[PDB]
């Protein structure tokens, strides 16, 4: 706040943290077991209402880890669509929404990097897969400013991934492309 | 033989003809072979194992690591855990944020911070821990923060005071580029940092550590120009409190009229000994008549010992 | 198959005239070799080259070549070089670069490296001052004169090479014929661009 | 003693305690000055006319080290590196303009500044003498593997100070991240000082707290492996420390500088460093160990020995430094010398392994400027400006090897085309005179053929040495014929004309054999038509050709002058091949003039074509002075006669100088105390007109359409151009 003014205007912000503290419930861990004006709902990396004072940025940093645990999960199209989405078809926007799926491409290459994936130890490869497959069909605005997946790529030098992933991240890449050829240009 | 190891690790490690020497020599090789009219190889091998784990860290460190011919419980977890592949611009993020949403100084972490504190230099040590602390934004934040921080900065209390009071202060009052950070309400806590690193400074301290008495041997002299003793600390406290009065002079004051009044403000505390004010053609007198006009504050902390000079300040908080 | 080299020197002694044999003939070069230029995977593909454009001692008394081509896929950083070489080079009108196709033919060594699995090597360098000059490298082990970078791109390897220097003509063409091996100097004509230079 | 300079308004800065200081330049343009006003800027400065000094802002704090490479402008700007190397080609050398070349080192803080491009030239002084080796024996190369080639490439790649494992994503020149992630032994902790330039390509590092502990980081590191990645290196060299301990009386030596030279074989610069002042010296001579005493009866190994050591009274360190393996006793210059400023006023100056005394004439850091002995100023006595001591190269007076040392490391500074500074080492210009006579004679018998390129360069030299004085008559003659020279072999090649028996200028030069007067005639004699290039040539002649015919001009008057009190006078210009040269350029610009109305005449009168018998007179002259003619021929007094078309005010460029002969030089910061002729030239300034000092004085973006010729031609420095400066206009 203001420089040359008193400190007045803090101290009124301390007293006033208490009683938004009456307002608060819990550290936001996560909400969203099912898969059917609603909890859990933010609309630019922000859930609350109350324009009051609350306490630290624990409510306004993103709940960046409750939409990767929320896309990670498959059938979340609708839950996505309910909690952020609004004319799916008539709203086109392209908004923020595409760094969430950035970090689920860099968790991409750490489900190849960790441990390799235990030399092939188990299947969480198809539950990739799968996720991967979902999210290619929520491609619509995926390629905003589409240089930025070429920002994800930046980041898959991070440890040089580049083992075993490179396969799956070329096959998710041709999911993709392959429904949206013919469409846009080569440009893209 | 793990003394002289360590000592011949100083080469290429080409040869690493120690390496094995050590590990044949802490293998269980004696096995009753000669008679060994001792009773107690048990513990002696023991003692034995835990003095090689504390030793040969560097070879164990810098080489191969060992085939674990410990076979123990639990070894010693502290470790310097400092993350190779990432630089120190970590210390923040890491624990700072953390310790200021946890409830205590999270001792562990503490023995990290040790590390840190004698690998770098405490002035860029201080300089990152002050930048990284005007982010709060809220007055409460800010306390707890410097509450911590008071005591973080145990452990190198002489030096790190030292290298405080004579940068970090000026490094803000001096220019107006750095003047921006304190007008912030962190400013106030900024000044109780001072007064409080000061007064612990100014009180009998021994300060002697294996770690600092082994790394206390430098020098300088501040170049304290002076237009009751030569010591460093009260040296510095003086070019200190002269720039706090010069920066109390007119002509431009909007960020740090503020600042120099939390200062006077804070200072005042019972049971308190600085502030000496050499009282021969020093700014204090000056500086509490000005201070004034910012209403018995002053008036207390000018009467050093009811001098015939405090008889001046005195009738001057007359008014 | 199709190991080209682009060379141009004539940076120093003549800057706009370059530009406008660009509009002509160097351009047109280019595009024997791609469908045009646009921004594509560049790659150990045969028809990719170098671009490589220094200057004299005049006034670089701490560089002489600075070159980075690889294979640019043959869009990008050539036409960066084409347009953004220089506009420097200035001392007196003598000699401007002899000891750079000595380093020309250094690179021609790489492919050796690199163009395993022939190919039939081409090269080209542009000039406009007369150079010569008596040192050789001062850059790698290998040494010589012009003479001995003329039979090394002639008779060591078959490396059609030629000159397209402004319309202008000095006494350069005249030496460089003296190869057993075909030169193929020609190519400097108004006419529209060769097949193979 | 001598060169010192002051800032009016700054001071010490009583308000701030201290700060650390460095500089270093082996290159051009040496003054870097790290310091604190009263962070802060950084300051550039050239060693001639220091009166223009010039600051940029930095974009950091504390500038804790920084070094150039070559002479490309550049700097670092370390202590956490924000604002990376870039040059300055903006439009001269006074404005940093940071480009966008970056390395972001997050919050860091080191002190290396290295990783210079190609080998160090041998010089074998003492065994050739340069007697008649021609360059050859006397100035040579060693082969020397150059980091990560691929053509030698650079970087600004460093060694984490602050950090302890490694720098990474280098970008140099191609724009490319290449990132990636190195261990780099997953320990340390350092406070070294680097040594780059070894046998391999391959980089030395080894210091970590001081004399409390022996500890050594040495990290041989390689980089080059292959494209878009890393491989860095963590091979533990063997390990050394400072035996200064070995004293049971004290051990509190404490060293905090450490440095080391571009010869990673024969130094250690290891020193008990408040209360105290002891060297130290070892080396790396390779040996093996005495593998005994095990009974009875893989050897390379390295343990370092010992190569000097005493007690000592100083306190600060400047720069550490030829070849060794020499017998140098004829061999008096600074050969290796290692000097460093004393506290207790004199600089007691003296070489390595004696260190016993000099002359001295009784009744922060700092770093070698040059062979010539003048150092910089930044001792430990605050924010004061820089310093000169005596030069002197030994004790003994020896006139012959003086001029003899002199003439070697100008030749040097010739063959490796870096900046000159042994002005103030030589005596008055006599012995100087002596000097470049021997030069020129040497360089025209024993050239054999690097005259072809040498040439130019040296005539600019030889300004330098007809700089100082009474003998300003060569240098203004120099300048004349280099630009006249230069000028002339430019507009040579400037034909797109049709093909001949032979080349157009060459068939041209032969014009020498041609008749005395009407160029009219000779012209059609030899060739006409093939000499127009298009119509677009008409800002030439008008604009700057017009000199030429001043030039002339300012000749004929100058002609009856021996009688002045100056034996040349303003010129005498007697040579012939270069009056050739000029008689040449005479007739081509009267074909121009034939092509093309709009030439340079007398524009006085007489006009029904004096340029004819200019040339005529001109042409007289040179016939009655090409081959050992006479001077003043009955003629000199008929072509004595002024015609009423000579003008007059031409530049004639000329610059000052620093005569600072013996005793002392003060000056300020600024307020300095006494002691392309494209047009572009009016009485009061009317652009930003960029000029230089050599004799430019020109504009900065030339002002035209299509005479780019010059302007690109001269956008980089011009003839010993590396005094391009910048100054504004006046305001009432």
């Amino acid at each position: 706040p203001h420089w040359l003014l008193g400190n007045l205007v803090s101290d009124f912000v301390d007293t006033f943290r208490p009683t938004a503290r009456i307002n608060s419930i819990c550290g936001r861990c996560s909400l969203l077991p099912v898969v059917n004006s609603w909890k859990l709902d933010p609309a630019t990396l922000r859930f609350p209402l109350k324009g009051l004072l609350p306490y630290d940025k624990d409510l306004f940093e993103p709940q960046t880890a409750l939409l990767r645990y929320v896309l990670e999960q498959p059938y979340s199209r609708d839950m996505v669509c309910n909690m952020l989405g609004l004319n799916k078809q008539h709203k086109q926007r392209c908004p923020v929404l595409e760094d969430q799926l950035v970090d689920l491409v860099v968790y991409a290459m750490e489900r190849s990097e960790t441990e390799e994936k235990f030399d092939d130890g188990g299947t969480s490869q198809l539950l990739w897969q799968h996720l991967s497959s979902q999210l290619i069909f929520f491609v619509l605005f995926q390629f905003a400013s589409f240089p930025h997946m070429v920002l994800s790529l930046h980041q898959k030098l991070a440890g040089r991934g580049l083992i075993k992933g490179r396969d799956h991240l070329m096959w998710v890449l041709l999911q993709f492309i392959s429904g949206s050829i013919q469409k846009n240009a080569l440009a893209d | 033989a793990v003394a002289w190891l360590v000592a011949h690790v100083r080469m290429l490690g080409l040869d690493e003809r120690e390496k094995s020497l050590q590990m044949i020599r802490q293998l269980a090789g004696p096995l009753y072979s000669e008679n060994t009219l001792q009773f107690y190889n048990e513990r002696v091998v023991i003692m034995n194992s835990i003095l090689e784990h504390m030793c040969a860290d560097v070879l164990q460190q810098t080489a191969t690591q060992i085939k674990f011919p410990s076979t123990g419980v639990d070894t010693m977890p502290y470790w310097n855990l400092l993350p190779p592949k990432r630089p120190i611009k970590e210390v923040l993020t890491d624990i700072f944020a953390k310790v200021l949403e946890k409830g205590w100084v999270d001792s562990r972490s503490i023995h990290i911070l040790d590390t840190l504190l004698h690998m770098g230099g405490v002035y860029w040590f201080c300089n990152n821990l002050i930048k990284e602390l005007l982010k709060e934004t809220r007055k409460e934040h800010t306390l707890r923060a410097v509450q911590l921080l008071y005591s973080i900065f145990c452990l190198d209390m002489q030096q790190v005071t030292l290298v405080l009071l004579g940068h970090i202060l000026p490094g803000l009052l001096t220019d107006s580029s750095k003047w921006h950070s304190l007008m912030d309400p962190p400013g106030t806590a900024l000044a109780k940092l001072a007064v409080w690193c000061a007064l612990s400074s100014y009180s009998s301290h021994k300060g002697q550590a294996s770690s600092r008495q082994k790394k206390r041997h430098r020098e300088d002299i501040e170049d304290y120009v002076s237009l009751n003793m030569r010591d460093p600390l009260n040296r510095v406290l003086a070019n200190l409190f002269l720039l706090i009065s010069s920066i109390l002079g007119s002509r431009t004051a909007g960020p740090h009229t503020q600042f120099v009044q939390w200062f006077m403000e804070e200072c005042v505390g019972c049971l308190e000994q600085d502030s000496r004010g050499s009282i021969l053609q020093f700014m204090p007198f000056t500086t509490v008549s000005e201070l004034v006009k910012v209403s018995p504050k002053v008036v207390l902390a000018i009467t050093d010992l009811s001098l015939p000079l405090g008889r001046q300040v005195a009738a001057k908080a007359i008014a | 198959v199709a190991d080209v080299v682009f060379v141009i020197e004539g940076t120093a002694n003549l800057g706009p005239y370059f530009e406008e044999l660009r509009k002509h003939y160097l351009l047109p070069a280019i595009e024997y070799f791609n469908g045009g230029p646009p921004d594509f995977g560049g790659d150990y593909g045969g028809t990719q080259y170098s671009l490589v454009v220094f200057n004299t001692v005049d006034c670089a008394p701490e560089s002489y070549v600075q070159c980075h081509a690889p294979t640019s896929s043959a869009y990008e950083f050539v036409t960066w070089l084409d347009g953004i070489k220089f506009m420097g080079g200035g001392g007196e009108s003598c000699s401007l670069i002899a000891e750079g196709l000595s380093t020309a033919l250094q690179l021609f060594d790489d492919f050796k490296k690199m163009r395993e699995q022939q190919t039939h090597r081409v090269c080209l360098l542009i000039c406009n001052s007369p150079p010569y000059l008596l040192p050789a490298v001062e850059s790698t082990t290998y040494s010589g004169c012009t003479t001995e970078s003329l039979v090394q791109k002639i008779g060591e390897r078959g490396i059609h090479f030629s000159i397209v220097s402004p319309r202008k003509l000095p006494a350069l063409r005249l030496l460089f014929e003296k190869a057993a091996p075909p030169a193929l100097l020609e190519p400097l004509q108004q006419p529209a661009d060769v097949s193979q230079d | 003693l001598a060169y010192v300079c002051e800032w009016e308004k700054w001071a010490k800065s009583t308000y701030c305690p201290s700060l650390p200081l460095a500089c270093a330049w082996s290159c051009r343009n040496l003054i870097a000055f790290t310091t604190d006003l009263r962070t802060h800027m950084i300051h550039i400065l050239d060693t001639e006319h220091p009166w223009e000094v010039h600051s940029v802002s930095s974009g950091h704090s504390e500038a804790i080290t920084c070094l150039e490479w070559d002479q490309s402008g550049s700097r670092l700007l370390s202590a956490d590196a924000d604002g990376q190397i870039k040059c300055w080609s903006m439009a001269d050398h006074l404005a940093n303009s940071w480009e966008s070349s970056v390395g972001s080192q997050v919050e860091g803080d080191p002190i290396v500044a290295l990783s210079w491009l190609h080998n160090g030239v041998k010089l074998a002084l003492h065994v050739e003498k340069s007697g008649a080796s021609s360059f050859g024996e006397k100035f040579s190369r060693v082969k020397f593997s150059p980091s990560l080639t691929l053509k030698p490439m650079e970087g600004w790649i460093a060694v984490t100070v602050s950090g302890l494992v490694t720098v990474s994503l280098l970008k140099p020149s191609g724009q490319v991240l290449t990132s990636t992630e190195s261990l780099c032994r997953l320990r340390g902790r350092v406070a070294l000082a680097d040594i780059a330039f070894t046998g391999g390509g391959n980089i030395v590092v080894a210091a970590a707290d001081g004399s409390s502990a022996s500890p050594v980081k040495f990290y041989k590191v390689c980089v080059s492996v292959v494209s878009e990645k890393c491989r860095i290196d963590t091979e533990i060299l063997p390990s050394l420390f400072m035996r200064c301990t070995t004293d049971p009386n004290r051990k509190d030596r404490f060293p905090a500088i450490t440095h080391l030279k571009f010869l990673a074989r024969d130094m250690s610069e290891q020193v008990l460093l408040a209360t105290s002042s002891l060297v130290e010296c070892w080396s790396l001579r390779k040996e093996g160990l005495p593998v005994n005493n095990i009974f009875q009866q893989q050897p390379m190994i390295l343990k370092w020995r010992i190569l000097s050591a005493t007690n000592d009274l100083d306190r600060v360190s400047a720069v550490a430094l030829t070849d060794l393996k020499v017998a140098s006793d004829t061999q008096f210059y600074p050969g290796l010398g290692l000097a460093l400023a004393f506290q207790d006023g004199s600089v007691h100056m003296v070489h390595r392994l004696s260190l016993q005394t000099m002359a001295v004439f009784y009744s922060k850091a700092m770093q070698l400027s040059w062979t010539s002995l003048a150092l910089v100023g930044i001792d430990n006595h605050g924010k004061l400006s820089m310093l000169r001591i005596s030069p002197s190269l030994g004790h003994p007076l020896e006139p012959k090897l003086a001029l003899q040392h002199l003439l070697f490391l100008l030749e040097y500074c010739m063959v490796t085309g870096y900046d000159w500074w042994d002005i103030l080492l030589h005596v008055q210009p006599g012995m100087v005179q002596s000097l470049v006579e021997r030069l020129h004679e040497e360089y025209t018998r024993q050239k054999p053929a690097l005259q072809q390129v040498l040439s130019t360069r040296i005539l600019a030299m030889k300004a330098s040495l007809c700089k100082l004085s009474r003998v300003c008559d060569y240098h203004t003659k120099l300048f004349l014929m280099a630009i006249t020279s230069t000028l002339k072999s430019l507009l040579r090649p400037h034909f797109l004309n049709t093909p001949d028996k032979s080349p157009g200028d060459r068939l041209a030069e032969i014009c020498a054999k041609i008749t005395d007067v009407d160029i009219d005639k000779v012209m059609i004699n030899l060739k006409t038509e093939e000499f127009v290039l298009d119509m677009n040539t008409l800002q030439a002649l008008q604009q700057l050709l017009q000199w030429v015919g001043d030039f002339v001009l300012y000749l004929l008057v100058s002609l009856p002058n021996q009688g002045s009190p100056l034996r040349p006078g303003h010129s005498f210009l007697r040579d012939g091949t270069s009056l050739g040269m000029l008689r040449e350029l005479m007739v081509v610009i009267r074909i121009w003039g034939l092509l093309k109305p709009s030439c340079l005449p007398v524009y006085t009168a007489t006009s029904d074509d004096s340029m004819s018998l200019l040339f005529r007179l001109l042409t007289k002259l040179w016939i009655c002075c090409r081959d050992e003619g006479a001077a003043s021929p009955a003629s000199d007094g008929l072509v004595s006669r002024l015609q009423p078309k000579q003008p007059l005010r031409l530049r004639f460029g000329r610059a000052p100088t620093l005569p600072s002969s013996t005793s002392t030089l003060q000056l300020d910061g600024l307020t300095r105390a006494p002691g392309l002729h494209l047009g572009a030239y009016p009485t009061e300034e009317c652009k930003a007109c960029t000029r230089c000092g050599c004799v430019t004085m020109l504009k900065s973006p030339n002002k035209t359409t299509a005479v780019t010729q010059w302007e690109q031609r001269w956008i980089k420095n011009c003839l010993c151009g590396g005094l391009w400066r910048r100054v504004p206009l006046s305001c009432s």
